[PDB]
């Protein structure tokens, strides 16, 4: 049963994930809401 | 009129804060007040 | 098109190895392992047999 598998990799930007969510699920600006959420005590971005 | 000016954020903020407070107020009057003795509830926990 | 005509010597040692008996002379897998690696595992397994 053993078979050589494909080999594959992907480069994946978290950056373009949030900045890519569907509007109801609250899109944002990675490096932005982080500035936010670490000058700030506390807080979130997106959803989900 | 105030919780309607929320930001969806700060909404969904303000409903856990509510809901957490609620809880233990009616959790509260429910133990002294409503349960039945033969229900041996002494705490928030028996409750559960 | 046209398929690349068997070659018959090969047919012939396929052809006297059924007539020889065993019969279970199975289809091996289409191997990853090269032929040290393959002798040692069915060394190991004979000896064990």
């Amino acid at each position: 049963r053993d078979k050589r598998a494909l080999e594959v990799e992907r480069t994946v930007s978290l950056a373009e994930v949030y900045a890519g969510l569907p509007k109801d699920n609250g899109p944002f600006s990675l490096a932005q809401e982080i500035d936010k959420l670490v000058s700030q005590g506390s807080g979130s971005a997106g959803s989900g | 009129v105030l919780t309607a000016g929320l930001n969806s954020q700060q909404a969904n903020t303000l409903h856990a804060f509510l809901d957490e407070s609620r809880s233990a107020a009616l959790s509260t009057y429910y133990i002294r007040q409503v349960a039945k003795a033969a229900a041996a509830i002494k705490s928030r926990d028996d409750l559960y | 098109i046209y398929a690349t005509p068997a070659d018959p010597k090969a047919l012939l040692s396929a052809a006297v190895a059924t007539s020889q008996g065993g019969g279970k002379l199975p289809e091996s897998f289409m191997s990853l392992w090269r032929f040290p690696h393959m002798l040692e595992n069915a060394r190991g397994m004979v000896s064990q047999l």
